């Protein structure tokens, strides 16, 4: 299952 | 360590840099210094931190996964022995994992979480927590394994009392550590009823209050929920 | 070495479970430990050497580039000064890449060339030579610079001129080395007329010979020449 | 300009 995402700062 | 003769202004201004040129170690490097300074973090230097560990960690995580399929499909009957490769690299890469994840812990309990008072920073820090004991979680086999699935469970279930009291329903804090509590009930803790209720309730109780929201609030909080719905789909 | 106690069949091996895990270091050290066994490569083992280190060295200088842009913009009029750290971490990001580069070119020297006989090889390898060189000249500024260009094209003329002696013109390896060589032409040489003649001659006389191929040779000629082409088009 | 492109093996 896909867990947040990282997008960028 | 290395990083102990550069300022901590210079540490984060390269972290920054490192983000844009997509060099994620270095960056991990230059938060681990900045931590190591001994002063708090404030919001966007925790997301610089998260950032930097979530990439690398997340890498390693899905060559892990890679090679732990192949070794999978070596123990298969009808395959051929190809010798103690596949294991030896899949080990390679398992311990790598464990160290940056030890490493974060060790920021972590050295010593962000004691001297995090407010709830913003202590939600995330404890959330950061149950992250990496998950990921360790994910690749255990040993005695300690109970323990470790424990320990995840344990730092996730602090920052939900603390979010629960502390922050609204739509703080993009308290949503991404249910997001991320509800991935641990369904795929560490063998609960997926528990996975689907706390994020059908988070969901339904961070709708309720978007209304208080500005719109760039509205935004963020909206993000976040979609991929708790993403995974009530998924997960039924 | 590092890799001193590995076998080669198990570095071999090891090398392609880390292509398939998206881990290049990890595959160029296994090559590079490979090739320190001594013995010549296979065409397969060179294909592993170079995607390896292609691989790296590719995420080096995408990292420079965008460093250097930065660092460009801030030596304009209007820019605040923000202190060393943006030079610094392009330096440090430039000697890392500078590292690679002269890594490759020493296991080309120490001694894959010399033992290379055969033009599948000995073309391979030459093109590597001029490539590795082109990078070191993509970050060149100093007493050494027409040095280095002008190695990276002595190592391409050399492979040209064992190329067109020894291939066919349909040759992937004999395309790539003239697409390559063209981009020396129009990116390190200040020669775009001669980039644009080269490829050009290099496409026609490819078409030219395509009719003696397989469907599988026509296969990899046509996607080289394509490449060609593409080039060709952006640059008139 | 875009050089050779590194494939998969
Ligand atoms: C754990 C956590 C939750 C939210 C945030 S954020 O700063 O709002 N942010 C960056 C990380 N991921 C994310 C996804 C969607 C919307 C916002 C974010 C940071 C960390
Ligand atoms: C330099 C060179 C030229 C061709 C080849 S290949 O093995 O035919 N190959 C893999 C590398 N890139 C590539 C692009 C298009 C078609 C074939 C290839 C290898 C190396």
């Amino acid at each position: 299952t896909p867990s947040l995402p990282t997008p960028p700062t | 360590g290395a990083m102990g003769s550069m300022e901590r202004a210079s540490l984060i201004q390269k972290a920054k840099l490192a983000e844009q040129a997509e060099r994620y170690e270095d960056m991990a490097a230059f938060m681990k210094g900045a931590v190591e300074k001994g002063e708090e973090l404030s919001n966007e230097e925790r997301n610089l931190l998260s950032v930097a560990y979530k990439n690398v960690v997340g890498g390693q995580r899905a060559a892990w996964r890679v090679l732990s399929s192949i070794e999978q499909k070596s123990n298969e009957e009808g395959s051929e022995e190809k010798g103690p490769e596949v294991r030896e690299y899949r080990e390679k890469v398992e311990t790598e994992l464990q160290g940056v994840c030890d490493t974060v812990l060790g920021l972590l309990d050295s010593h962000l979480i004691k001297e995090a008072g407010d709830a913003e920073s202590r939600v995330f820090y404890l959330k950061m927590k149950g992250d990496y004991y998950r990921y360790l979680a994910e690749v255990a086999t040993g005695d300690d394994k109970k323990r470790i699935i424990d320990s995840a469970r344990s730092a996730y279930q602090e920052a939900m009392d603390i979010s629960k009291k502390e922050m609204p329903p739509t703080n993009p804090i308290r949503l991404g550590l249910a997001l991320n509590f509800s991935v641990f009930h369904y795929e560490i803790a063998n609960s997926p009823e528990e996975a689907i209720s706390l994020a059908k309730t988070t969901f339904d109780e961070a709708m309720a209050d978007l209304h208080t929201l500005s719109e760039d609030s509205y935004k963020d909080s909206t993000l976040i929920m979609q991929l708790l719905r993403d995974n009530l789909t998924l997960w039924t």
